[PDB]
RNA sequence: GGAACAAUUGGAGGGCAAGUCUGGUGCCAGCAGCCGCGGUAAUUCCAGCUCCAAUAGCGUAUAUU
RNA sequence: GGAGUAUGGUCGCAAGGCUGAAAAAUUGACGGAAGGGCACCACCAGGGGUGGAGCCUGCG
């Protein structure tokens, strides 16, 4: 199995052992620490737990359980130590996601994204870009329904679009911490599937998130389309001929 | 919390310690016996600023008397751009108030020692009203060349390079109106962090002292003057060595809020001497008293003679940077640091940082003779963090 | 000085809407929004370099 | 005023990044390919 | 006077730089 | 066709490469032969 | 190098840990000191992940590297005696 | 290079799709999509320009 | 309890206007890029140099 | 009866995102990319992409010849 | 090998404080009286806003 941040896990590095939940991040191209959500299959990736601290460059091994009853391979993780601080860095990626509501040529009103003028004025010149990759700003809070607001774009976006703004949102671990002491006997923390089996709950799962099987309809566009006047007004060379 | 403490003397020393061991303290009876000013010292607690600022993650609470404190260290981290600081070459701000009488080395020996075992850099700028530059009378607080020429070549001993260790003045001052005041700003980029300091042997003797150099600074008075004071101390010097050399500066002045004021006048003079044989430097100071008036020339007598006395009494490091060079010795790794001291040089300063380490419980310090061979063992912690690629 | 260049400050050029009589200058945008940008100084841009730094002196006195 | 702010730190930010790789790639290089025309000249002689 | 010392003296000495043990 | 183009501009950038590799062999060993 | 074909040597410090681009060539230098003549040099890893594996004070045989950082000469082949290759592929563990 | 590549590096991503709730305005506009609108806009643009040129 | 509880809504990828509370984006503290450049507000230095 | 009674080693290439990074007289370009909103008993993806070589042996370094 | 072009690193100078914040003029400085030309920021014929109450961007 891979392994979820957040989920226990028991550590051995010095001469303890204990359970913690650890914190997933990368380094994304060296810039801003992104909590992941799974650890990288076949992939280093950098952890954060609270703990006993160690002068780097230690080694240490990693497992989800002391169970005789798992069928293989106790063991799960490795690694060195890095570094040690108090209140690290992590971020996670937010979606703010509106919906346009109207749209003009550039300036596209967009609507289900806020719930105040003041949440809007506080993301003044926000960096606001829609999927189809048109950049664009967010300007004003439009005022009469209250949350809609302006934005100038860099070409006509499409009602069939979604407006998202990338942010980036700091967490922090939790700072539980058990020393795994197995001789006196001791709690360990379980796991979120084997919780979710026995509490008898679900696993969240979205009709939104699963991937899909998309039909690209064969797009075409309608013919070039020129005006009265100006076909009117025309040198005779150029002139369009109309049956 | 856990360790205790008592009194106020060697504050910088007990605090600095307690953050390279991560052992929480708490002292109580600061200012007992004052009743006027009982508690802590502004300098104390600017310090305690500086302190807190420097670092992360450590916690320090001061009684409603002002006279107990208590002490959770951190990290010794530096100039973060996360949480400290603006960008990696940001420099950390840091005033004193008007109110200050000691000394900027008096700042600094502690930062000085303590940043080494730092994650990233330092970089501190001291401003503020009372930025003295100069050596006080007070504690008799030691100047900045004296604490940059004396002190740093340690370190460059100990395996910290003085290439990367980077200090600079840019406005110098005296105490000006009693001890306090000041205004003198400096700013230092410690740029070499190590893992683990090399452990030291000096034993050998410094016998043939070589030569000696040193600096005559003069804010707001004549270079007449600070001339007169090379004319004194090679006046005294020369009838034991050809090779002594001393720079002169002069400085217009500082000017400080209140509308701006000029203060830091005064003038003083530095003295180094060099051994031949290794990294052996004997340095003394001498400033002029801050109301005072007196003659340069006296000065330069003085500050000769405090030169002579520790040469004559010095067995290879003196007596202001012994604490330094021990501390470093004593978080070098686990090995025996050897040192060759002189009988003279002990102080109960010195004494009271064998007493306040073993209260910490790294390992001891055997003496033998040879002046007399003082050996420690290095307790081998170093920085805890650092970003090991 | 302050006189003839008179944009140091904003008024009304109207004067008074009622003279009222018991016993002009309407505030200066200038100084005003130096003094707000040396506060958002001293408080944002300084919260926003300690975007996360953990604990601090507690001076009770 | 975090607009401000934010474009002068990013602007320097990334000016002295570029500074430091450039200056380091331009040691890195310089090191390798003067010894890397060494050891060419040497073989060469052989 | 002769305390003038020698621009080298000076680069060494009351420069940014602390003067490093190891040289001559 | 268009694989076929891109792949003679590759092999173009060969022939160039091997072009100046002869070019400056041809006048590094004519230039000691005309100091 | 020498005369050997092979070298051993301590790594130093991977230059290029502060990188932008993930292939660049230096993201993907590290220094290292060649024992017998306890001498600088820098290396490439063949990859980025490799580069992951290796961490400092490791010994660290390289060789001849032959086929936008053309003129470092050498590429590391084996870490504390495990072939990195082989970590790369994940079929050993790396001995610490 | 090339061979220095695992497979799943080598493997792909797949696009999101509307969401279902909805899929009345019609598809979800991607890179693809939107470089083929702008192509034909741009060029149903530069023949209306050369037009008033003439 | 945690764990096994639902996500909070700044730590759910989409956060939309339906989702989360009124005032919470004001109630935050977080970071964007921008685009573009303010005006510079033309204060006391502007003028006088 | 292939999901096995479990072929390997090199080389070259193509396809990709509500991802990241960098450059600029807007949509372009570049490098790149296991990192994507959700989700780990969930996914069933290029569903096992294509081609060259050797094949129970082959690769690479240096010396070379 | 030669010639250019860049690029970075090295080295030397610049880098020693009678000092401590707030003129030029044979040509210039400043008026004054008369006379002209102009202008819905002048005169003259009118016109038309705002300013009264409500709404609110903006600015202070």
């Amino acid at each position: 199995k891979i392994l979820k941040t957040g989920d226990p896990l028991i550590f051995s590095l010095g001469w303890r052992r204990f359970q913690t939940l650890p914190i997933y991040s990368i380094w994304d191209n060296r810039t801003r620490n992104r909590m992941l959500k799974y650890t990288p299959e076949h992939m280093h990736c950098f952890g954060t737990f609270w703990g006993p601290l160690i002068a780097p460059n230690t080694s240490f091994c990693c497992f989800q359980s002391f169970s005789a009853s798992n069928p293989g391979f106790r063991i799960a993780a490795t690694g060195t130590v890095l570094s040690v601080d108090e209140s690290t860095e992590i971020v996670k990626k937010l979606k703010l996601v509106g919906t346009p509501w109207k749209i003009f040529k550039n300036t596209a009103f967009i609507k289900d994204m806020f719930n105040s003028s003041l949440e809007i004025a506080k993301f003044e010149g926000a960096a606001i870009r829609t999927v189809s990759g048109i950049r664009g700003q967010i300007k004003r809070a439009l005022s009469k329904p209250e949350g809609y607001f302006r934005a100038t774009f860099e070409d006509k976006i499409l009602l069939s679009d979604i407006v998202i703004l990338k942010a980036w949102y700091p967490v922090k671990p939790k700072q539980f911490y058990n020393p795994a002491t197995n001789l006196i006997g001791w709690q360990s923390m379980r796991l979120t599937g084997e919780i979710r089996r026995a509490e008898n709950i679900p696993t969240p799962q979205n009709p939104n998130s699963t991937y899909r099987k998309i039909e690209r309809p064969e797009r075409h566009f309608n013919p070039l389309r020129v005006p009265k006047n100006l076909a009117a007004e025309l040198p005779f060379k150029s002139q369009i001929v109309q049956t | 919390e856990f360790l205790r403490f008592t009194g106020h003397r060697a504050f910088t020393q007990r605090l600095v310690l307690a953050t390279l061991y991560g052992r929480p303290i708490h002292i109580s009876k600061i200012r007992s016996s004052s009743a006027t000013n009982p508690g802590l010292a502004p300098h104390e607690i600017s310090f305690l600023r500086l302190l807190e600022s420097v670092t992360n993650g450590s916690i320090i609470d001061v009684s409603y008397s002002g006279t107990t404190i208590t002490y959770q260290p951190g990290l010794i981290t530096g100039t973060v751009p996360g949480m400290n600081a603006s960008l990696s070459s940001d420099a950390i701000e840091h005033v004193i108030p008007a109110t200050n009488t000691r000394g900027i080395t008096y700042f600094l020996i502690p930062l000085a020692l303590l940043a080494p075992f730092s994650k990233a850099h330092l970089n501190v700028r001291f401003t503020g009203p009372g930025v003295i530059t100069s050596a006080t009378h007070g504690a008799r607080d030691l100047s900045i060349d004296t604490f940059r020429t004396a002190v740093l070549p340690l370190y460059g001993l100990f395996g910290i390079p003085p290439a990367r260790i980077e200090l600079r003045v840019l406005q110098r001052s005296c105490a000006g109106p009693g001890g306090k005041g000041g205004g003198g700003i400096v700013e230092m980029r410690f740029a070499s962090q190590v893992r683990l300091p090399k452990t030291l042997h000096l034993n050998r003797r410094p016998g043939k002292v070589r030569r000696i150099r040193g600096v005559a600074y003069c804010t707001g008075v004549a270079a007449s003057h600070n001339n007169r004071m090379i004319t004194a101390a090679r006046g005294v010097l020369n009838q034991l060595v050809s090779d002594v050399h001393i720079a002169a500066q002069y400085d217009p002045a500082p000017l400080v809020a209140e509308q701006k004021k000029k203060t830091g006048i005064g003038f003083g003079l530095s003295l180094v001497a060099e051994t031949s044989a290794e990294g052996v430097i004997y340095a003394a100071d001498e400033v002029a008293p801050p109301e005072g008036g007196v003659v340069p020339e006296d000065i330069g007598e003085k500050c000769a003679y405090q030169l002579l006395d520790v040469i004559a009494q010095g067995g290879c490091v003196m007596a202001a940077s012994a604490p330094t060079v021990l501390t470093l010795m004593a978080m070098g790794s686990e090995d025996v640091g050897r040192l060759r001291l002189g009988r003279r040089v002990v102080s109960p300063e010195l004494l009271e940082l064998a007493r306040d380490l073993k209260a910490f419980g790294a390992a001891s310090w055997g003496i033998r003779d040879a002046d007399l061979i003082v050996s420690v063992k290095g307790t081998g912690v170093g920085n805890v963090g650092r970003k090991v690629a | 000085r302050e006189q003839f260049n008179p944009f140091q400050f904003k008024t009304n050029a109207r004067g008074p809407k009622f003279e009222v009589t018991t016993n002009v200058i309407k505030g200066r945008p200038e100084l005003s929004r130096a003094r707000s940008e040396e506060k958002r100084r001293q408080t944002i841009l300084v919260e926003m370099q300690r975007r996360n730094k953990v604990g601090g002196i507690i001076d009770r006195r | 005023f975090i607009r401000r702010e934010q474009l002068r730190i990013k602007k320097e930010k990334d000016e002295a990044y570029e500074k430091k790789f450039k200056r380091i790639i331009a040691e890195i290089q310089n090191e390798e390919g003067r010894a890397a025309n060494e050891y060419a000249r040497e073989k060469a002689a052989r | 006077a002769d305390g003038k010392m020698s621009k080298q003296e000076l680069k060494v000495y009351l420069s940014s730089r602390p003067p490093d043990p190891t040289r001559k | 066709r268009e694989k076929l183009k891109k792949e003679l501009a590759e092999i173009e950038e060969r022939r160039r490469e091997k072009q100046k590799k002869e070019k400056k062999e041809f006048w590094e060993r004519e230039g000691k032969k005309r100091k | 190098f020498g005369g050997s074909s092979h070298a051993k040597g301590i790594v130093l410090e991977k230059v290029g840990v502060e990188a932008k681009q993930p292939n660049s060539a230096i993201r993907k230098c590290v220094r290292v000191q060649l024992i017998k003549n306890g001498k600088k040099v820098t290396a490439f890893v063949p990859n980025d992940g490799c580069l992951n594996f290796v961490d400092e004070n490791d010994e660290v045989l390289l060789a001849g590297f032959g086929r936008d950082i053309p003129g470092v000469r050498f590429k590391v082949v084996k870490v504390s005696g495990v072939g990195l290759l082989a970590l790369w592929k994940e079929k050993k563990e790396k001995p610490r | 290079m090339s061979s220095l590549r695992h497979a799943i590096q080598r493997r792909a991503h797949k696009e999101r799709a509307q969401p279902l709730e909805r899929q009345r305005l019609g598809i979800l506009e991607k890179k693809k999509d939107y470089r083929l609108r702008a192509r034909d806009y741009k060029k149903k643009q530069a023949v209306l320009k050369s037009l008033r040129q003439k | 309890a945690e764990l096994v509880a639902k996500r909070a809504w700044t730590l759910a990828g989409e956060a939309t206007a339906a989702d989360r509370p009124v005032n919470s984006l004001l109630g935050e503290d977080m970071e964007f890029d921008h685009v573009g450049k303010p005006v510079p507000v033309v204060t006391e230095e502007v003028s006088e140099s």
